[PDB]
């Protein structure tokens, strides 16, 4: 009673990082190629506060998956890892909220 | 071919094998294994979610101060030199770097402690964490009516 459709990626992105063009392209690209190892990933939604435009809420990103099958086998292997020096808290997200970027 | 061709830009998928973005052990050899799921269960609150997340970060932070597991520096390329916001009268000559790192770690943990205690009043902080204010005198006095 948890699988929805899209994967969630928390505790692995700071607002001081999602503000640079180098850091951004580094996360979106890597996170993409990685997420595309357990199945198929439609897209990826990662906030990018414009000079601090979307800071009040920044810190949580994710990817739009195609099926919960691979989404499950993915998060089950992403939990307990480390983006750099902090344990990544992975979870599940509703495709609906994703579309509206409601972040729920 | 009929008329003209569009084709595709030549670019093979990179960022596959160069920099690990899903490690677990740093500063030392891989042997210390953290065993705790991060996924959050269906049927909680936004406050409790943080408490569950932060508890894991608190223990992992404490792990860091306990063994010295830092791994990568907070600022690899330092910005423009800037002093401290806190007023300090004087420091030790033997102790300063060590403490700066370890205390900073405690502050990371404490940041989460304060948050988790606010989110959950029943939360039990780690034993090494001490409540601020050393206080004066011995025990409590007696108010008379």
């Amino acid at each position: 009673g948890h699988p929805t459709e899209v994967l969630c990626l928390m505790n692995m992105v700071l607002p001081e990082e999602l503000l640079d063009d180098e850091e951004y392209e580094e996360i979106v690209e890597d996170v993409r190629d990685e997420c595309s190892k357990y199945g198929l990933v439609k897209s990826i939604e990662i906030p990018r506060p414009v000079d601090g435009v979307e800071v009040p809420g920044c810190g949580k990103i994710f990817v739009e998956f195609t099926s919960v099958f691979d989404c499950q086998k993915a998060m089950q292997g992403l939990t307990g890892r480390k983006f750099a020096n902090r344990v990544v808290v992975t979870k599940y997200c509703d495709p609906d909220s994703y579309h509206r970027r409601d972040f729920w | 071919m009929a008329t003209g061709a569009n084709a595709t830009p030549l670019d093979f998928p990179s960022k596959k094998r160069k920099r690990s973005r899903w490690n677990q052990d740093t500063m030392e050899q891989k042997t210390v294994i953290p065993g705790m799921p991060t996924v959050i269960p269906p049927g909680l609150t936004r406050e409790q979610e943080r408490a569950y997340i932060v508890q894991l970060q608190i223990e992992d932070l404490t792990r860091k101060l306990r063994t010295g597991d830092l791994g990568i520096p907070p600022n690899p390329e330092d910005r423009s030199p800037s002093p401290e916001p806190i007023y300090n009268s004087e420091g030790k000559r033997l102790n300063t770097r060590e403490f700066r790192t370890r205390k900073k770690l405690e502050e990371e943990r404490h940041n989460l402690i304060t948050e988790m205690v606010a989110l959950n009043p029943d939360f039990k902080p780690p034993a090494d964490y001490k409540p601020p204010a050393t206080r004066v005198c011995d025990k409590v006095m007696i108010p008379q009516d």
